[PDB]
């Protein structure tokens, strides 16, 4: 929930922060200098994904052989779609019966 | 067969080695790339033995 979604877009600023980086680098290298030296930094970054690689070495891996996470837990989905089946039908015999007062009248 | 390319390439060589100014050049840009060339190579170096 939370902590994934954390680490997801924790993974992918990581990796649009190397492409800048390189980026950087490479227009630094290429024409005109101790900015440079920050370029080397980029290289750095790099290792960073490394890090993650080895956070995704070290990851969970719960089977490595299957899927996790098994059933969809939509049960709860078609017990909402019968509720809202039902309140449909409830809607709709009100407005028979309102339909039989307004004759009424 | 009719290598004007290679003769085109030939008189700019041969003309002011640049075929396009002889005074006007860019040393002082050469020598601002060349200082900044040495830079990154001391920066990599440094990189390099840490």
């Amino acid at each position: 929930n939370e902590r994934l979604r954390a680490l997801e877009d924790i993974e992918r600023e990581i990796g649009a922060i190397l492409q800048n980086a390189g980026t950087a680098i490479l227009e630094l290298s290429k024409e005109k200098r101790l900015l440079d030296r920050q370029a080397a930094a980029f290289t750095t970054s790099v290792q960073h994904v490394e890090a993650e690689l080895s956070a995704q070495i070290r990851y969970l891996t719960q089977v490595a052989t299957g899927q996790p996470h098994e059933g969809s837990s939509y049960s709860s989905r078609k017990d909402c779609q019968m509720a809202l089946k039902r309140v449909d039908y409830a809607r709709l015999k009100i407005s028979d019966v309102a339909r039989t007062c307004e004759q009424m009248l | 067969k009719p290598d004007p390319e290679v003769e085109e390439q030939e008189k700019q060589l041969t003309t002011d080695a640049a075929r396009i100014g002889a005074d006007a050049a860019q040393k002082q840009i050469q020598s601002l790339n060349k200082m900044c060339s040495n830079l990154l190579e001391k920066i990599s170096k440094e990189e390099r033995e840490s």
